[PDB]
DNA sequence: ACGTCCCTCTCGA
RNA sequence: AUCGAGAGGG
């Protein structure tokens, strides 16, 4: 994240969302978030046809 | 993206010899 | 900024780790096979097999890198001079057009440039290897800042001039004002008209000019 | 997204002549055999020349624009560890405020 | 001594195996002849020369009742690890003369074509290798009992469950088993396996 | 502090539409993405003309 | 291997040997020109690559924003004022061991505790 | 691994580092090539104890014969061997400075680097091939205690990460009765379709 | 927000300690290349483990 | 080589 | 009506 140390394996920017949903991220954490459930919602729109096909 | 389209770049494309072009 | 220019440059390093066939070569607008780094140098300018291997290497030790560079000038050791080299690419004399024009042209394809047509050819190789030696990651073809979007104006941009086409060759047969206004016209609608981006009446990147959403402001 | 808007295409030459005037050697009169420190120039992709100390270059630009003298959508970016400058007047660019 | 001792190992333990394969097939064997370890193999066989363990066991008087036409089984093993023609003409004369009934020739390493094996009506002859006899597949825990069904055990599933050959499950005669008991085309089988269901569930497979 | 720049309010990030969520900083990550082009499926005062 | 190429061709040069005097040349296969080997060092593979583990680290490397800095010690002039970064040979194995770099004296040193990095 | 002592994770060790697959590729760390009819000053003491003047001198790594802990008078053996004698070679000492090998051909200047690589990849040392990788793990396995009931007695078992066992099958001191691969295609080749 | 999220907020600090540890101690090479894996994926597949049973 | 099932709208030759 | 392209609904 262009707000962060170069060459950095924290935990606090690779991705573990500290805060709870009744706390609130920060736009950090708030990002992540976003990018895990997308290939989220990409496994149910997208590879949903992959066992579709299996099943005929 | 529209005017600066219509303003300039329209024109670059004129290449019986045509010249500065007028749209309404 | 006067064209859609789709001959894409290729130039590739043969053989994998543990094989010595590591030659390199390239495959250019309008040749078939592939032609070795080394035959188009020449054919280029730059013409002593050594002479060139200061257009790769940025620092003349790097002694792991000028090692691979070893095949590729064997390789192309066969052609010596500027002349023997284009011919390889077939009077003959046609492939100097070719260089000179559709090739690297985002640069200028007037001839006399011939030497930042290489010193960059160069800079193809040079960050080709950077990579087969692990000191460098490959580039992120998901990468966003290098990715560019087209809006309505280039979009227009691409009609406009496609339009304007055959505009001007259908003048060409007002000889053999009274020229052709309908087509400029009819052209624009059409494309954004159907979504089918135009491109005559064949079809083209279909679905590019949507009808607006008025359920909500927001939407 | 909301603040993000597109380039629109600017020009070139007022600056690969801005460059010419300010430390560039074009590259028919360049061997690395004597300049391996050469840091390199592009401007949408075209090597136009060589630079040696880009300290007060990339950085006498950058106050550049942020006068207006350059426009403040071309996007300038060096990159040490590789001693490269890439400028870009390209038209399709991304930019945020920031 | 050097570490050829690891390669006398083997192909002892291939002996075995390889003779435990003729008893299951239906011959003569005691399971003491099979257990001989390679301390009294090495006394009573070294030095470790192949053409001195050829054996020929014969059929017991049981196989002799379901099988009575399964005749006078000899196995002569090689000692160049590659043969040509020239050895195999000495091995097919030893059943050709004496008219035995099957033959199964094991070669340690190669043979090529110089192709010979089926041109002895009525004698098709086995070829094993030592390679993959050194290990037993039939031991393993995923490889069921397989059991040889006769001309007449046959012909008894094709009327009770009411079939054309056809409509049978299937062994191919390069199946590792099949091959293990020389399983030929028409020959049957009754794979009897453990279940998670049945308990005991008895399939059926025929053999091309 | 090897600061060069400064982010101008965070919640920029944010969409066309989403921008229109109560609270996305306390929700999951796919709601947020339907609420998203759920607000585009509504009924309200599309226009005054 | 670091060899060269004639004076009078600038072409790379293939090696030979001496079959009377017992000796190796730089031979050269486009003019005949010749000369004798510096070293017996003909070709090296080197499979382990360790050559650019710390490629990369120039002029003004105290610079870029990017790299943050430590609060560690130098082992000449001992400045807490220096920036770092990982093994920039970007391959898989390679360990995160940080090769520091300070913005005081321009000169490198690991932290590497089971041996010592000189570069 | 085999009945009796699979509770001994030495026992696996072995066969963990006896399929394992070492290459020559996997330790050398410089391969280079010499004029030289001994030059080499450090190789002087080495050499105390008709072929051809061209060098090839490969060097190993210290920690490279530890994971795999390989044998310096047995890693030149089989490169002595799969030459026949066609390959004058002579290592150095387990106990020494740097471990080096040396080979002469016994023009050849790019005709021994061919036997540059020929070396390298197509030299295995310590293992069958194909089974890139290994790793030998504990998990539970109930078995009866003889009181009668069932136990919790482990043991240990190589998990691998290529599949030959055509020939992992007969390795001694594992279970041939027991060894299991995914490939339900190689199964289905070894063991029968049933 | 009894005393309990208040002292859930120290196993969110106390496990970052357990990855503190290995962060210099893993760029010091006295990570112990464990069998198999590289020093890098050791080190994401211990932290992991140090995160994961964090959350949970 | 085919590339999950169904359904509601809206629009150009 | 027909084919072609487009956005949404589970
Ligand atoms: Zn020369
Ligand atoms: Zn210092």
């Amino acid at each position: 994240l262009p707000h962060f140390s170069k060459d950095d394996y924290s935990p606090e920017s690779k991705g573990f969302v500290e805060n709870s949903y009744l706390r609130g991220l920060t736009p950090q954490e708030f990002f992540f978030h976003a990018m895990g459930g997308r290939e989220g919602l990409i496994d149910t729109a997208v590879k949903t046809a992959e066992p579709g096909y299996i099943q005929r | 993206s529209f005017n600066q389209f219509v303003d300039y770049t329209l024109q670059d494309i004129i290449c019986i010899s045509f010249g500065k072009i007028y749209v309404t | 900024k006067g064209s859609r220019f789709i001959s894409t440059l290729q130039v590739k390093l043969y053989g994998r780790e543990g094989s010595s066939a590591r030659t390199i070569k390239a495959t250019l607008p309008y040749i078939k096979q592939d032609i070795p780094i080394v035959i188009i140098f020449r054919a280029l300018g730059i013409i002593p097999d050594g002479e060139i291997l200061e257009h790769i290497c940025y620092d003349v030790n790097d002694w792991q890198m000028l090692e691979m560079l070893k095949p590729c000038v064997e390789d192309g050791f066969v052609i010596q001079d500027r002349e023997t080299a284009l011919d390889f690419i077939g009077r003959i004399q046609y492939a100097k057009d070719i260089l000179q024009k559709e090739f690297l042209p985002h640069i200028t394809q007037l001839e006399g440039f011939e030497s930042r047509k290489a010193f960059f050819l160069g800079y193809m190789i040079n960050r080709l290897l950077l990579c087969a030696l692990d000191r460098k990651d490959q580039d992120d073809r998901d990468h966003f800042g290098k990715k560019r979007l087209d809006l309505a104006g280039p979009l227009l941009a691409q009609l406009f001039k496609t339009l304007f086409k055959k505009l001007t060759k259908d003048i060409f047969r007002y000889m053999q004002l009274a020229i052709n206004a309908k087509t400029i016209t009819s052209g624009l609608k059409y494309a954004l008209a159907t979504g089918n981006w135009g491109e005559q009446k064949k079809a083209s990147r279909a679905g590019v000019s949507q009808v607006l959403n008025r359920y909500t402001y927001s939407s | 997204s909301l603040m993000s808007c597109i380039s629109v295409g600017t020009d070139p030459m007022p600056i690969i002549t801005f460059l010419s005037e300010w430390g560039m050697e074009p590259l028919e009169d360049y061997v690395p055999h004597q300049s391996p420190d050469a840091t390199r120039v592009f401007v949408n992709g075209v090597w136009h020349g060589v630079h040696r100390n880009p300290a007060r270059l990339m950085e006498t630009l950058r106050t550049l624009r942020r006068k207006g003298d350059i426009n403040p959508e071309v996007s300038m970016i060096r990159d040490i560890r590789e001693k490269e400058l890439k400028i870009f007047t390209d038209a399709g660019r991304v930019y945020r405020p920031l | 001594d050097q570490e050829n001792e690891r390669n006398i190992s083997r192909l002892w333990r291939a002996f075995r195996t390889v003779k435990e394969m003729v008893k299951d097939r239906g011959y003569f064997i005691t399971q003491e002849e099979v257990e001989l370890p390679l301390e009294d193999f090495k006394a009573k066989y070294c030095r470790p020369q192949r053409k001195m363990m050829s054996f020929q066991a014969n059929p017991t008087e049981e196989s002799i009742s379901k099988f009575p036409d399964m005749g006078s089984l000899w196995v002569e093993f090689c000692d160049e690890p590659s043969v040509g023609v020239k050895t195999m003409k000495t091995f097919v004369i030893h059943i050709q003369e004496k008219n035995f009934q099957t033959g199964i020739f094991v070669y340690q390493n190669n043979i090529t074509p110089s192709k010979l094996v089926p041109s002895i009506p009525p004698a098709t002859i086995e070829t094993f290798n030592e390679a993959a006899l050194v290990v037993n597949i039939t031991h393993h825990e995923l490889v069921p009992k397989h059991i040889r069904l006769s001309s007449d055990e046959k012909r008894e599933l094709l009327k009770r469950y009411r079939l054309k050959e056809s409509q049978l499950p299937r062994i191919q005669r390069a199946d590792p088993v099949a091959l293990y008991l020389g399983l030929k085309r028409g020959e049957v089988v009754k794979i009897i396996r453990k279940s998670e269901t049945s308990g005991r569930y008895a399939s059926y497979r025929i053999c091309m | 502090t090897t600061f060069t720049h400064c982010e101008i309010h965070p919640s920029m990030i944010l969409g066309v539409a989403a921008s229109i969520i109560p609270f996305p900083d306390h929700n999951q990550s796919p709601r947020n993405t339907y609420q998203s082009a759920m607000g585009k499926q509504a009924m309200g005062v599309f226009l005054t003309n | 291997t670091t060899f060269r190429f004639c004076r009078d061709c600038n072409n790379m040069l293939y090696p030979r040997e001496d079959k009377e005097n017992n000796r190796l040349l730089f031979e050269c296969r486009t003019c005949s020109y010749v000369e004798e080997a510096g070293s017996p060092l003909v070709y090296r593979h080197e499979l382990i690559t360790n050559i650019g583990e710390t490629a990369g680290v120039v002029q003004d490397i105290g610079s870029d924003p990017t790299l943050p800095r430590s609060d560690r010690e130098c082992p000449k002039c001992h400045s807490r004022e220096n920036v770092f970064f990982q093994s920039q040979q970007r391959r898989k194995d390679t360990s995160m061991v940080l090769f520091f770099v300070c913005l005081s004296c321009s000169h490198i040193f690991t932290s590497d505790q089971k041996n010592k990095r000189t570069q | 691994l085999e009945p009796g002592h699979a509770a001994d994770q030495e026992q696996a060790k072995l066969i963990r580092s006896a399929i394992e697959h070492t290459t020559l590729k996997s330790v050398t760390i410089a391969s280079e090539i010499y004029y030289d009819p001994t030059v080499i000053p450090e190789d002087e003491e080495i050499i105390q104890l008709q072929q051809s003047p061209w060098l090839l001198r490969l060097e190993l790594d210290r920690a490279a014969m530890n994971d795999k802990d390989l044998t310096m008078g047995q890693v030149g053996e089989r490169i002595k061997q799969t030459f026949k004698n066609d390959l004058f070679v002579i290592w150095s000492e387990d106990n020494d400075e740097k471990l080096i090998i040396r080979c002469r051909v016994v023009e050849e200047d790019h005709m021994l680097k061919k036997i540059e690589n020929t070396m390298l990849e197509n030299i295995t040392l310590r293992g069958v091939e194909n089974i890139e990788r290994v790793v030998m793990m504990k998990y539970d396995r109930k078995v009866p205690s003889p009181t009668g009931e069932y136990v919790k007695e482990p043991e240990w078992v190589l998990e691998t990460d290529g599949v030959n066992l055509s020939e992992v099958m007969t390795v001694p001191g594992i279970d041939p009765t027991r060894i299991y691969t995914n490939s339900f295609i190689d199964i289905m080749e070894v063991l029968g379709i049933e | 927000d009894g005393p309990t999220m208040r002292e859930i907020t120290e196993t969110i600090a106390e496990a970052k300690k357990k990855v503190l540890d290995v962060t210099k101690e893993a760029q010091a090479n006295l990570l112990t290349a464990k069998h198999g894996m590289t020093l890098r994926e050791s080190f994401e597949d211990n932290v992991v483990r140090f995160l994961n049973e964090a959350r949970d």
